[PDB]
């Protein structure tokens, strides 16, 4: 069929870990959550200035 | 210049100076059975020029309190030379058909018809609790009339105009096969129509095809001396016309 | 796929180009756009017609028929049920299959039968789950004359037997019809007299469905209510007409009461004023 | 057996659902198919035939072919507004019944542009030239020809060709509007005026008809399948 | 386990589904095949063997071989019918229970064509013509061997050949046909008259008889599956 | 198995989107319904004419 | 697995047609009916005759 | 069928589950994609926001802007601790309403840094030095400046550059803790002092006030999901 493997989220006994899946239904809508999306980008709400802003150095100067 | 156009089929021939394109059914074009479509086994009879050639029926008079007119076919058609006397003898029928409406006035007069095509058009009665009677669907080359007003026959079709007896909408008639003879710049209207049932062929008395409607829209109107005898001609013309099921002839 | 068409981005204009202006005499209906009669900006436009397609219209379970049939024998109470399969006693469903002349495809149907037990003052009763019969009768079948009848015995007939408390019995049918396709006007007769019967019921004949308890008898008197319901797949519609504007009378006809064209309003140029500040 | 679960909603019944099942039927030899005339694979191909339009929907014309008259006279009508309405395609009187409305309302939500075709019905000797005006939702009314001039208008000049197409863009903010609209899904008016003027020749009618069309354009789209508020019952018919 | 949710028509009981299901009888070593003589494979392979036709079904002869008789006598005779009937190979009492109708019985659509042969059984010295003529549906029975020679016939020239063939073509609007026919699904009538006579030496019976047998065609189908009205019971038997 | 895999409709995520599908009845009734069928043609009912009409010309002449 | 992909009876859409089947029981009897076997041979009962008879000739002669 | 064995928790109703299932509405064509500005993908580029912290949170100024002021005053003062409070970015009613702390209650478990920037609000003229220290979890609160001193702080000398950020590490034994923070999984405290002293110049306010804003580090995050128990009803709202 159109199984895609995927990683599961490590358990309890790490330091076979992987499921896979199918979907059945002919609409997106259908499919499971997106438990699985990491992305990040707190520039937009933590440096939204338009010089950017060395740690290191004075705000102002 | 496409406002002139002529049709000629079998011995017959129409002329028009003033028309106004030409409507092809649901885009298809009267075509005889194909043997991957076919059930009847015994082999066919087509007339040809025979059958297939233009019928005028009576002439009908637009009045400006006309409120419609209809007929119904292959019925109509029943006493118009061969093409009527194949629906007698055979069982089964399938014919094209190309109807021609036909009316002139003047660029003094003004009013606009609706030339419908309507397949399966199955009709109420004027008492919801009876029932209609053949005599009062069709009768022969003889137009019935819509009413501008409701009707209360028996066993009557009910006339009124706004619900085309049908119970719909006369505005929606525009899905079917049609054209409008706006007197202002038409003179005639013609549609060819396709052979079209969900049968290979189908009795031609039992069965009414489609039903021709003229509904006019814009009320005739006119000054005074200007001619107030304005007819509407209709005349059709079979097309690929087959016959199965050679019996006796069919006692009306 | 679907997809909609797009706006070309349009400019001024000045020439012997008349998008605008034609002829409805013609039976053409113009196929002019907002880009030909004024300056449009390019658009991409994403929209589809996914769920205009006659498959998604048509293809949802709809209630076609209901009746209610008794288990006791107590007074003169119907202890099965019989049907004319047909979809002109359920307004809904009917008028969307009358936007086309003609029909052909495949059907879903699905049964909701549920039961009950009549009021009583002493009603006291512990009667084990209903077990219910579904039996179609295609034209020409043996009819059966009471809930013990001979014809129960589904040598041949297809039948389905469902107990209470389950998912609703479900099957799928092909395309019965001897036609090429469902007709769904018929302006005709049965017989060549041009008599008899006139329209639908002149042709269409797709038999009868009876249902019954199968338990043989209910201490006080209980009723169950089925539920048919028709779900047309893999559809095919030919010669679309103008939808019904008259209430359904008869189920047998399309007998009508002139009915107004439209709601009413004040005048041709009344436009409710909608901004008061 | 192979170690299963059942999800929630098992067991239920759901109208808009789609799985496989059993057929009562086997092996059922269906009807060789018929290539029959004028199939439908889309309802939009309907939504985009043009339907006269029943302008003149007053209580006095709800059952006769005025309703959708619209007439014209000559004489001095500066001023005067020939009519008016909402832009609705499902919920606006005059359009509701519509084929193109017939259908919005099996759905909730629709966009695109709509054609709204006019044809003169008077003789071939009337001349003159109408101002066709759509003004997008915000302010009041056009009371005048000047205000409805500023919107989005059509100036048909009456001659040979008896039509005039008055196409209505899809101006609005959000990407779809709901058939059942209100203020906020909003779509504006249309009001019709007399740029000039109505000329005749003696021994001519003075009063003259124009019909109305509307259909869909390319752009076009239903979208929420709902059931049609036109037609109900409280019995089973027989 | 595995997620899974249970559709519609679960836990059902469908009389013709087609499931596996665990055999009570595991390992079961089934009798040896044996090629047994005059096996059947298809239902039409019996409907296609000619069966004699109880044409002259009335009342008196419901319980006589008289019923298979179709006399004919010697003499003038013209304009007379030899005898008639429907074609409803399934509903009409004629054919009703013959090898072919009785198996359309199980069935509620049929197609094809009929092979109606007749035997004359009378003398070797007796000689004749009949016309054996088929008239679609459409118009009334032939009163007259006129309008019955319009339609569909066969002339049958009596002599060393005692059979002959009267194949009723398949004229139908529709590509099936109910077994329970009804005035739409109308298949017409068969008419039988004298072409000529029979003439008879001297010493030699003036009456014979005439057996009819009716069967289906290569190009004949049915295709509804449903119950027999021909068989029922008020209790189980014993 | 005779799996075919098809595309699903647009999720609300948009801008691994396919299921997998297997008949397991022998009647072609059985399936579920087309509804991923989109074809078009309008030309039947809006412009049946037998001469061609260019929009931007007069319709008649 | 053993799967074996057949084709489906016509369905009211034609002119993927195919189902999958496989058997998870041990014993043959637990399979579906066969109702794809269209074999004909009516000469058994309507030509069992031992000298072939020619339609366009003369049953006796 | 296949031969299946349903597992317990079957047909059940896990709120926090994940299956598929059938869409009642089939082949919608969603509203095209719109690329908005400021999406957010985890919670914690909120809780990674400065937050303006009410550390004067006394029942007089619960409900003015007098909750964020942290008044500093010139004089001897040596001695005097300018604020204090503990480290409970959740539970303690200092950060308990923050952007972070309100975060932090939608889940059960939180582990991090926390940056706790000081901004001087006084005039341009007034200059001084304080002491912000932090005291791990194990003695009493620093009582003079010396043991505060002890502990990890920053000395902020006011200048031209307003703000003074105060990291406090993530020193703990386990490596999350709860935001139900009890004395097992304390954080410690921060207490202010004046490292010196607010001088200023004639003709200039004597007091002033200091702003203090909290946000989580890059080394932050929440671990535990749970109903924030700072929102609640007794009726279906109307
Ligand atoms: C096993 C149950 C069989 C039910 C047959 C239903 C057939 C429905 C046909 C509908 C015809 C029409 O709507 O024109």
């Amino acid at each position: 069929m159109g199984a895609q493997v995927s990683t599961q989220k490590t358990g309890a006994h790490e330091t076979i870990i992987h499921y896979t899946n199918i979907n059945y239904y002919k609409d997106a809508a259908s499919n499971s959550a997106n438990r699985q999306d990491f992305t990040q980008d707190p520039g937009k709400f933590t440096e939204p200035v338009k010089d950017i802003m060395i740690k290191t150095m004075p705000a102002l100067n | 210049s496409d406002r002139v156009r002529s049709l000629t089929l079998g011995n017959s021939t129409i002329t028009t100076q003033e028309s106004a394109n030409v409507v092809v059914g649901y885009g298809r074009w009267p075509e005889y059975l194909r043997d991957d479509e076919a059930t009847a086994e015994d082999q066919p009879t087509q007339p040809d020029v025979a059958t297939c050639r233009f019928y005028t029926l009576e002439s009908v008079q637009w009045e400006k309190n006309s409120a419609g007119w209809w007929w119904k076919f292959p019925e109509a058609l029943k006493d118009m030379g061969l093409f009527g006397q194949n629906m007698l003898y055979h069982y089964l029928g399938r014919a094209g058909y190309t109807i021609h409406v036909q009316c002139n006035a003047s660029k003094f007069h003004q009013g606009c018809l609706l030339v419908v095509c309507v397949p399966e058009a199955e009709m109420g009665c004027s008492q919801t609790d009876k029932e209609v009677a053949a005599m009062n669907l069709t009768k022969g080359e003889a137009a019935h009339k819509f009413e501008p007003t409701k009707t209360n026959g028996e066993h009557t079709v009910q006339s009124i105009v706004c619900n085309a007896g049908m119970g719909v909408g006369v505005g929606n008639l525009t899905i079917y096969p049609h054209q409008w003879i706006n007197l202002r710049t038409n003179n005639c209207a013609t549609i060819v129509m396709p052979y079209v049932n969900s049968v290979p062929m189908d009795n031609m008395f039992r069965h009414y095809n489609f039903t021709l409607m003229v509904i006019p829209f814009a009320p005739l109107d006119y000054a005074a001396q200007a001619s107030e005898y304005v007819p509407v001609t209709v005349t059709i013309a079979p097309m690929c016309a087959e016959y199965n099921g050679l019996r006796l002839a069919y006692q009306q | 796929i679907a997809r909609v068409a797009d706006t070309v981005a349009s400019g001024p204009s000045n020439s012997t180009s008349i998008p605008a202006l034609t002829a409805v005499e013609t039976g053409h209906t113009s196929q002019v756009e907002p880009s030909d009669t004024m300056q449009t900006r390019h658009v991409k436009n994403y929209h589809s017609r996914s769920e205009s397609t006659v498959e998604n219209f048509l293809s949802r379970s709809a209630c076609v028929y209901i009746e209610e049939y008794y288990t006791k024998d107590q007074d003169n109470v119907n202890r099965y049920m019989s049907w004319t399969i047909n979809a002109r006693r359920m307004v809904q469903l009917r008028r969307k299959f009358e936007l086309f002349t003609y029909m052909r495809f495949d059907m879903e149907i699905t049964f909701v039968i549920t039961s009950r037990q009549l009021p009583g003052t002493s009603i006291a009763q512990d009667m084990p789950p209903l077990t219910h019969q579904i039996m179609y009768i295609p034209p020409g079948g043996p009819v059966p004359n009471s809930v013990t009848d001979f014809a129960w015995q589904t040598s041949t007939n297809p039948s389905i037997f469902w107990t209470e408390g389950n998912a609703p019995p479900r099957m799928s049918i092909p395309f019965i019809s001897i036609g090429n396709a469902y007709s769904n006007f018929y302006d005709g007769w049965s017989h060549f007299s041009q008599n008899g019967v006139y329209g639908y019921n002149a042709l269409n004949n797709m038999g009868k469905l009876y249902a019954r308890h199968v338990n043989k008898d209910t201490p006080y008197q209980m009723s169950s209510t089925i539920r048919v319901y028709f779900k047309p797949k893999h559809i095919r519609v030919w010669v679309p007409r103008p939808p019904r504007l008259s209430p359904y009378i008869k189920s047998s006809n399309v007998n009508f009461n002139p009915t107004n064209l439209t709601d009413e309003r004040s005048s041709i140029t009344y436009v409710p004023d909608t901004i008061r500040p | 057996g192979l170690p299963v679960l059942n999800t929630p909603g098992s067991n239920q019944f759901m109208t808009s659902d789609d799985f496989q099942s059993p057929s009562a039927m086997p092996q059922f030899d269906v009807t060789p198919h018929m290539d029959i005339p004028g199939e439908v694979h889309n309802l939009m191909e309907i939504a985009e035939v043009d339907s006269v339009v029943p302008v003149n929907n007053i209580k006095a014309n709800l059952q006769s072919m005025d309703a959708y008259h619209i007439e014209v006279n000559t004489g001095n009508y500066q001023g005067e507004k020939i009519f008016a309405f909402q832009m609705q395609p499902g919920l606006e009187s005059v359009f509701k019944r519509t084929l193109m409305g017939e259908i919005l309302n099996y759905y909730a939500h629709w966009s695109g542009s709509i054609k709204l075709t006019f044809t003169f019905c008077g003789s071939a000797m009337a001349t003159g030239k109408l101002l066709l005006a759509y003004s997008p939702p915000g302010a009041d009314v056009p009371a005048t020809r000047k205000q409805a001039m500023l919107g989005t208008h059509m100036i048909w000049d009456i001659g040979l060709q008896s039509s005039c197409v008055l196409c209505i863009p899809w101006i609005s903010q959000t990407h779809y509007r709901l058939v059942q609209q209100d203020e906020y899904t909003s779509a504006g008016n249309v009001t019709c005026w007399y740029q000039t003027g109505i000329v005749v020749p003696p021994g001519t009618p003075n009063k003259c008809v124009v019909l109305c069309f509307a259909s869909a354009c390319n752009d076009f789209s239903v979208r929420m399948l709902r059931d049609t508020p036109f037609i109900g019952q409280t019995a089973l018919l027989q």
